[PDB]
């Protein structure tokens, strides 16, 4: 399938959706979606892997290489993260964004 | 107002005027007349930080017709059930909530006020000053709603998923309008360019086209000081009425994230894409002796991430006693490098400030 031409939502509604043979469609059940999602995420990872090889390393990534192989700001930083985190009670934290959950409170 | 009446009169004329070689000049002028009027409506300390308190490093706006899908969406993204005010359609803006994603506080606003057919200008200003918009659609009936949402947003000078056009306009003294061209122009004639420039009462100028510019593109450039270019994500809810092949097909539409707010499908993707489009910059602080913490980045905005901005984000005084900064990362061309206040940082740079 590879690089395929892009479409508009208009094109999708008006012509593209109808090119599909309806009796061949795969139902979007919980099981079928999970299988599709599994492959979706795997492709992202493969796409990203290729981009990583070409992207300049981050400051974080650089230190990590250096690791694996004067101004005292403490007072100001401590205060900053305290301030930054003081209202945390009313704020949902997604952490690093992996495996989020979506429970509703109140 | 006469000024709001003047806009309708032009929209009306355009709709009943057929578009040909003979009418194109006039229609060009009409578009320009229309643009000028619409900017006058914005003319007045507005939007985020003024009309509502700014409560994150980024603020993100939701635009959609009232529905169970959209209420569940917001409730789910923010973790708190919709409040009394989030159900009123007379209400213009609400804050469904603030989230934290990869260390950044992101304010989430709902903007029902953009759809309504003093305070009306406040919702517009807020919309214009968001960092990213989510346009919420029901994939079973997307077109009507999409068309209205876009018209309303374009109408108030928001340009979704666009970079400013590559047109240079140098204003001249004598010799009228002169035009340069790179890629051949498939959409503008000289007549139409003159139509726009004269309507803008620009006697003489030199205009250089480095893009296959449309008449709107030219106007945008003329109106550059008030246009707000912003990422927008088309959130296509209700995929459970589709199928796998149909779902796959939606990914051929740029800036679309298909979801199901009931099932939670692709909410994770929605947030990932949001993060990607916001282009925030996490800086990791490192003291001379010890290592960087990586737990608590200072998060800076895309257009406000100078070493100067980093300093100020930490404490007002730092600039006064700043010698320089040691930086590892993609923002410097050698690892590490000493830099000055004006040095522009990049996501996940590691920084050690030094005392004068």
């Amino acid at each position: 399938l590879e690089k395929q031409p892009k479409i508009t939502l208009e094109e999708f509604i008006e012509t593209e959706r109808g090119k599909l043979d309806k009796s061949k469609l795969t139902p979007i059940t919980i099981a079928n979606f999970a299988q599709w999602k599994k492959d979706h995420v795997i492709a992202k990872i493969n796409a990203e892997k290729k981009l990583s090889s070409k992207r300049k390393p981050t400051g974080r990534e650089i230190i990590l290489k250096m690791s694996a192989e004067a101004w005292d700001l403490t007072e100001f930083t401590d205060a900053l993260k305290k301030a930054d985190h003081q209202d945390d009670g009313g704020i949902k934290d997604y952490g690093d964004g992996s495996n989020p959950t979506f429970d509703i409170k109140k | 107002s006469t000024t709001v009446e003047k806009i309708k009169a032009i929209e009306d004329e355009m709709a009943r005027t057929q578009k040909n070689k003979a009418t194109s000049f006039h229609l060009g002028q009409l578009k320009a007349k229309l643009a000028k009027l619409r900017r006058e409506l914005l003319t007045s300390g507005a939007g985020i930080g003024f009309d509502v308190a700014r409560t994150g490093v980024a603020s993100v706006g939701f635009v959609g017709f009232p529905s169970v899908g959209k209420s569940t969406l917001l409730s789910k993204l923010t973790g708190t059930e919709s409040e009394a005010a989030e159900y009123e359609f007379t209400t213009l803006v609400t804050v469904p909530g603030v989230i934290r994603y990869k260390g950044a506080k992101i304010q989430m606003l709902d903007l029902p006020g953009i759809i309504d057919g003093g305070r009306g200008k406040q919702v517009i200003a807020v919309a214009r000053t968001c960092n990213l918009l989510f346009i919420i659609l029901d994939v079973n009936k997307p077109l009507h709603h999409k068309q209205i949402i876009e018209k309303e947003l374009e109408g108030v000078g928001i340009r979704l998923n666009k970079t400013p056009p590559d047109i240079l306009i140098k204003k001249k003294e004598k010799g009228g309008i002169s035009i340069t061209n790179t890629v051949p122009l498939t959409h503008l004639g000289n007549d139409e360019i003159r139509a726009v420039m004269s309507e803008y009462r620009i006697n003489s100028a030199e205009i250089a086209f480095r893009c296959d510019a449309t008449v709107d593109d030219l106007i945008d450039v003329l109106e550059a000081s008030s246009r707000r270019y912003m990422p927008a994500i088309y959130v296509l809810n209700k995929i459970d009425s589709l199928s796998i092949e149909e779902l796959e097909l939606l990914y051929r539409i740029p800036n679309a994230v298909p979801i199901s707010s009931g099932q939670d499908w692709n909410l994770d993707e929605l947030l990932q894409v949001m993060w990607d489009r916001l282009n925030l910059v996490r800086i990791y602080t490192k003291p001379k002796g010890q290592i960087p913490d990586f737990t608590d980045p200072v998060v800076l905005r895309s257009d406000r991430c100078s070493v100067k901005d980093f300093c100020n984000q930490i404490h007002k005084s730092l600039v006064d006693d700043f010698r320089n900064a040691l930086v590892y990362g993609s923002s410097v061309k050698h690892q590490p490098q000493y830099v000055g206040l004006s040095h522009i940082l990049e996501d996940e740079d590691v920084v050690t400030i030094l005392k004068k």
